[PDB]
């Protein structure tokens, strides 16, 4: 529900609502004048009624064999036991003559089965749309310690967080923020996760998010869900040199460890009763037209801060502290904030605590204080005159290396969510409008062209592009080569 | 993975057959055919793009097929 | 066989690991890799034959690198 | 030791002849005056088997922990990291207020997770003084069908020999009673490649792999009663960090993959001693004291009649089995092949020497097996009125006949390499000059083209055909239409 | 706290001034209605250290096992390789029927010993919150010669403050009783660069050395609390083998090549804390809470003499202690520096601003330090028949001290860089812009002959003044030069 | 540690010597010392292929000392 202490966020600035992208185990916090700043978070997504689609066997067994043999250019062998479902059966051809049995010499024809039996098997199931169910955590910074940041027992209890469920009967939802107001929030769950793309394939106790070709291509002997007699059985079975009585036939071992290979890149589910997995993406739009600030006339606070835990950076250009309030006056806005220089101190920083406040009124209270400096040396200053404490703090990266970094960032999330992407902080405007309706054509171009290819095969392709184009003539055909080779290298590097 | 390495035909003389012999045509082929017949669209660029980088028919042709065949392998 | 036809990159947007990440570069060219170190006769003859079908060095070398992809993939 | 019933079977025509016996081929000699004879590779045996190395396809974990560790202490060090039975990875997870660290970043963790092997697949390795080679020598005497594939009755007419090559017994002599003697000398160093095999042991299936690709083998691996395992992360997944407890999983049993890539690899029989029925040995068999019975016991006179009717062998040779009514002693019996029933005159080729009937009782079944020519003939048993004219048409010919010979004699290269010089050579200097090439030619191409499979050998020398054919140098056209050529016979032939 | 006798010592001159307060330096500010400020860094504080790695200097090995194999019966395996606390190798030895074999070629021995690190040198980081730079300030009162410098008397006379400036108390004010306020706001992340640095504690030793250069150190070590030791075989030596028994030494002790690795790392001392007395430190000093004394009392009326003669301080100031034989409670002096006897228009700034006699008592020693202009002057203390005259002479000139005051310049902005252009930095857009492209050009050579030593960095510079000097493009020709001289200059900066 | 692995001089603001600054001179050109005394007859050859790798008076000079300093560094 809340995103301090996690990797990966984005900051989106504010006009009455804006649609985001809550991905799979990321956290969003969206800054506006004169609101509170809310993060907001899909901390894992649901199936709850899954239906067998396939079975594949990775384990056979023979249970008896039997070889019904005929002498040479008496036809062909025939055993009866080709009538019996569960019987697998070749016909291979033997030497035979005088010695062997017969009075013709030469390739006499023999005709083996052997029963099939399957010991362990992968169940491939799929999800209906109706079914699946998005957790989602929205929090109100308010006034919190370091104790009760993510506690959510407390924040519950102050009115500052919740987490409520999304599904495709009830996309919409509002949650009741206390003085904050309200907060509402409608979803795209069914334009989340594809769930007509996805099998849930169970391999033991093991279970996996597999794609669906993926999943009917195995070369495994399988069944219909239920059903009990198998299909291409003979990829478990070795019928070895054949012999004129007695050709026996081995079971080859489990194949679960190939299985196990072959499922590399697929995602990893918990199947307890139902399908839980936290990843993925869920399209939103966030109202916060009744969101309100929380005691605009408190006041500020008299008497002395102090530090009770020291600045620390979170790694997204932001720092957090926490201040102790000596303070026995009730609730009092904070008087913190982030200045060039000791003298001449007007703000320069903008903080995503939303007006911080301590919130009691017993003494000693604890109050996380979290905001965004600029790059270079800033003063955190909360007090003034001589109970002014002062905290000098550095940043040190660039604009420019930000704007690059936010270009990256951006070019791997068209990467990950490709069109859904463009709504990612939108508000609405017809550049986001036509840049959707663009990236389609050229995504179904791109992926009817280079779908279902590895990192180093789209590498090499791109780089063979850019050569090309390189040696490309007239000037037309070459930009298109050299953007293709471009975005295959991106893809082949951004995994690695 | 051991599977995809594969002991490949023994050098001892052999009148038989020998561990897999069921599967010597297949498995050299079934993934490339496979991904071949789930990816048209990479079959037609490549035909497109032998074209490009050649310079006569005799080494265009071999330029398609070595695209055809080196992408199923390294998927 | 099965192994061989891996499952490949998840179309699902995640930003976890999957399920053998840490065979995501390894996978693909092991097998590459020690058919080269085992066939260093094949590096030459390879070579060559680029180096003769090629018009221009571009051409040659794409030739050549080709080459000492698709035969150990396939053999 | 005998070859009546046998698919690969071979005929070979100044004292001593060199020849190769295969796996389940066979060998029959016809000399100029001396008994037709058959001699075999059975079976191959090796005896005392050293381990080399162990590789695990079944692992298991027990206890798993995880040390957890903050941004401001570096990497983390779990405890069990000093214990020998455990596998241990460093990796990275998010840290925080909330979890208790005092900055924010990835902090370290160290997980360590017990491991236990299950099955492993055990490596073993063949000394070539214990390989021991079993040879079946047998001359055309006087057989029922029955007793000609019985060795507990060949011995007791001296016409059948039973013994084990080795290194260090290379040459074996036969007593063959009043037939002479029947020598050999074979090579057992230059027949399996030791230094080259592997004797896996996947369960209760054995296999003959070669070296390299079982030293390649991707799997966790053990010396000899050693019990400490190498490379085990390849059976383990390490998934998911998460700052408290990471979740180590083993992988599944790889003995389906094993088999799978034990695709190619020649099965055994392994019961303290490894069988194999396949490869090959060079011998050169010596029929200098081997000769013919030097008596001739007078013609049958008595009725004949056959008791099992001509039939076709598949080898361009016709076999029937008499039996002779009367009891008049050991008799030579009345048998030819004719051309028509006016001018009887023998026209084809008696893989029998001379049938007679070995013993004085009635109703004795003689085997006599013969080389009709292609087309029409008879088969003549006795003469006046008690004879037996059986009508035999023999499909083919000559030209056909030299053609396959000449598809067998590429199979053969093929497959045997240089030996092939070495089949039915008398030391011939046409023989030495190609034997003495073919091993500048076959190091050459097998140094270039060893690794290739079949697939990637029809493709490369479809392209060299083309190549050649494009080629204008006329020398360098001349060797890669060759070698194209060579490349796609390899790709076919084994299809 | 103090700056009299300083050997380093800076001079400044509309309400506050921005300075860096190197370690081993001083700065004199001299404004126009102020009392002289003497401000001064005197040590680098770090309290809680957090180790990184250790390295092992110094091993013992105890416990050394060979097992061995025939020459092509497997590899040797030795148990205590099971261990971890054991080193082990593999290696080859020459066997035979001579030596417990039963083939002759090349037999594979594991030896393991057991290894056991004496002695560490510990890498702790220093944590940017827990630095504390200590700061000395120093009002020019009247002062003795015995107390300018006895902090127990200056702050007795609310005359200097020495106060710790750490991130979370950036800024402070300092009590100076009749003088008023001075305030200092420092920036003490820009300092010490914590980030990259270690500290090192070889033996009772501990230098201050980069994190680049400690991670590429080539010793055993072990992640910190850990005592899984790696690289191990650095610290070992295996002799020839034997096949039965070999024989691994330690190295000796590597605490004198770490020594020698450490030219030019920077000691410290770390007996419960870190202390340095190096770096650097940037303070913005305001002074307009800084009052001229407010005095009420006269000219002394008695005689004056002195109790000590002048002296050169080695940066054009003059010193000297004055004594009073009056006793009429305080009493300002009428000291001054004038061109001639006749005309005695004071001409020489006055560095002790406002001198005079504090205490009621006779036989007052006064200090007085001054700073004459260049040539000839005199020190006139009172007048008439009480005046005493003192002839100086200072020898050099201004268009010369421009030239020591370039070169020092050039020296500070090798040294420190960027932050040398806020020393004697008021606001300013040429300054700004200065330290713009100072941050270009800055890192943009540093990328490129950062890692370099003297010697390299003059052979560099001779070079590109070469090609420079030869290039035929005046555009290329200059940037050429410009680095061939920077390169230069920081070469013979050394020396 | 191996004493190759000197770490050189400081970033940190020093106006002290550092440690074992006695020696900066001697220990970054001693070791070329007492191998040009030992080997005279390599600064002779140096100094021949220095005169034949240049096509300019200028750049044999350059050639020269490159290699009578590259020589003694690897020993
Ligand atoms: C004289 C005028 C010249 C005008 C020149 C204009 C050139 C502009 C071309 C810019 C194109 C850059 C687009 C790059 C975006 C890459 C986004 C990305 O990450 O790749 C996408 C797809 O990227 C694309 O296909 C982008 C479009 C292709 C490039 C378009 C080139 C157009 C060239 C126009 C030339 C005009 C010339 C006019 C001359 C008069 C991934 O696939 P998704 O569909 O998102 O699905 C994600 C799932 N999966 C990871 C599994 C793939
Ligand atoms: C008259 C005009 C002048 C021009 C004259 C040109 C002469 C050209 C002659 C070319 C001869 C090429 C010979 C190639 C021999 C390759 C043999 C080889 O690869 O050996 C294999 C066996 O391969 C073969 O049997 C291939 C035989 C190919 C023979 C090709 C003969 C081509 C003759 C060309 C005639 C030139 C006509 C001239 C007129 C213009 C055995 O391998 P091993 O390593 O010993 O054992 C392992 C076995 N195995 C690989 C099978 C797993
Ligand atoms: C024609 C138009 C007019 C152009 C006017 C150009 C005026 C440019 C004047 C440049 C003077 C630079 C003097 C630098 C003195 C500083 C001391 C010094 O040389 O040492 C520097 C030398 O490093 C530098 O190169 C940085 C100094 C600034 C260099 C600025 C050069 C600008 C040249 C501009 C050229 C003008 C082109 C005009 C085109 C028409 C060390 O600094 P750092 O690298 O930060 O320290 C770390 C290294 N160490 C541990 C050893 C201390
Ligand atoms: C006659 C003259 C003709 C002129 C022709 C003109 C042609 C111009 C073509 C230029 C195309 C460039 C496209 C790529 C730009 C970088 C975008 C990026 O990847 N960066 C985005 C990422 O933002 P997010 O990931 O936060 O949100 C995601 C939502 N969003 C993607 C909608 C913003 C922004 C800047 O940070
Ligand atoms: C104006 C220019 C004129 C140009 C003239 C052109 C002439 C071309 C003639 C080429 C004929 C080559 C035929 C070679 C076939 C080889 C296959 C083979 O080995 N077969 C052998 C019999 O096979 P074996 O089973 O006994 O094997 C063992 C036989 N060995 C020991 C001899 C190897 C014979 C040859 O068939
Ligand atoms: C045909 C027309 C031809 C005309 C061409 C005339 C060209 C002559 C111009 C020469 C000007 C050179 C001045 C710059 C070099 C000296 C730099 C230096 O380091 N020196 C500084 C001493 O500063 P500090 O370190 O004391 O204080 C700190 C102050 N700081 C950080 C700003 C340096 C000053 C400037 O000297
Ligand atoms: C054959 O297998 C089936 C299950 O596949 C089993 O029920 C049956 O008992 C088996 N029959 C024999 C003869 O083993
Ligand atoms: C939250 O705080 C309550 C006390 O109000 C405590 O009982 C609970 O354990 C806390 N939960 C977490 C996750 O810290
Ligand atoms: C071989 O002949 C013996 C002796 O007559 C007979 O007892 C036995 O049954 C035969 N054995 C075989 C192999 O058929
Ligand atoms: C081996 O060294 C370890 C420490 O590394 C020590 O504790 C142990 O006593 C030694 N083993 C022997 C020789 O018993
Ligand atoms: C400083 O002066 C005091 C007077 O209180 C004296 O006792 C002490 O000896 C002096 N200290 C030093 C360091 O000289």
């Amino acid at each position: 529900f809340n995103c301090l202490g996690m990797s990966n966020r984005d900051f989106l600035e504010g006009a009455t609502w804006v649609d985001v992208v809550l991905e799979g185990d990321s956290c969003i916090t969206i800054m506006a004048k004169d609101k509170p700043t809310i993060d907001i978070k899909m901390m894992e997504t649901e199936a709850t009624n899954l239906a067998e689609v396939r079975s594949y066997c990775y384990l056979a067994t023979v249970s008896d064999v039997s070889t019904v043999s005929n002498c040479p250019t008496t036809g062909e062998a025939h055993n009866p036991k080709r009538a019996e479902d569960t019987y697998v059966c070749k016909s291979g051809v033997t030497d035979r003559g005088w010695g062997n049995g017969c009075g013709l010499f030469g390739k006499g024809s023999i005709d083996t089965c052997a029963n099939f039996t399957c010991s362990l098997k992968a169940v491939g199931r799929m999800i209906q749309p109706e079914n699946v169910k998005y957790e989602v955590g929205i929090f109100i910074h308010g006034s919190t310690s370091s104790d009760t940041h993510g506690n959510y027992s407390s924040q519950l209890g102050a009115s500052q967080a919740g987490r409520f469920t999304i599904t495709p009967n009830s996309p919409a939802i509002t949650v009741k923020m206390g003085d904050y107001g309200e907060i509402s929030v409608e979803c795209e769950p069914r334009n989340g996760l594809n769930t007509e793309a996805y099998y849930i394939m169970s391999v033991g106790t093991k279970h996996f998010l597999v794609h669906r070709e993926w999943f009917n291509d195995l070369a495994l002997p399988w069944t219909s869900p239920a059903s009990s007699n198998w299909r291409n059985r003979e990829i478990l079975l070795e019928f070895e040199e054949p012999h004129a009585t007695k050709q026996s036939v081995v079971a080859l071992g489990s194949q679960e460890g190939a299985l196990h290979q072959a499922l590399a890149g697929a995602v990893p589910v918990s199947f307890s009763s139902s399908v839980k997995l936290t990843s993925g993406h869920l399209k939103c739009r966030v109202k916060m037209e009744k969101l309100t600030l929380k005691g605009t006339t408190y006041g500020m606070c008299t008497e002395k801060f102090s530090f009770a835990k020291n600045p620390a950076d979170t790694g997204h250009s932001t720092v957090v502290l926490e201040l102790q309030y000596t303070g026995s006056d009730g609730p009092c806005k904070i008087p913190i904030s982030i200045v060039a220089s000791l003298s001449d101190l007007t703000p320069i920083g903008r903080m995503v605590t939303a007006n911080p406040y301590v919130a009691s009124s017993e003494a000693n209270a604890k109050v996380l204080v979290e905001m965004e400096p600029p790059f270079g040396d800033s003063y955190i200053v909360v007090g003034r005159g001589d109970k002014q404490i002062n905290h000098h703090w550095h940043k040190a990266g660039s604009s420019i290396g930000k704007a690059f970094i936010t270009t990256i960032k951006g070019a791997q999330r068209l990467a990950a969510l490709g069109d859904p992407a463009w709504d990612f902080g939108s508000v609405g405007g017809i550049f986001n409008s036509v840049g959707k309706a663009v990236h389609q054509v050229f995504g179904g171009a791109f992926r009817t062209l280079f779908g279902g290819m590895s990192w180093i095969t789209q590498g090499l392709m791109g780089a063979l592009l850019l050569w090309m184009g390189v040696n490309a003539r007239d000037r037309s055909i070459a930009l298109v080569m050299l953007a293709t080779g471009g975005v295959l290298l991106f893809l082949a590097t951004s995994v690695h | 993975s051991i599977a995809v390495q594969t002991h490949g035909e023994s050098m001892l003389a052999n009148k038989k057959d020998a561990w897999l012999d069921s599967t010597k045509a297949s498995r050299y082929l079934m993934k490339t055919e496979n991904w071949i017949i789930r990816n048209p669209g990479y079959a037609f660029v490549a035909v497109l793009l032998g074209w490009m980088l050649g310079s006569n028919n005799g080494q265009r042709v071999v330029f398609v097929v070595l695209l055809l065949l080196v992408a199923p392998a390294y998927s």
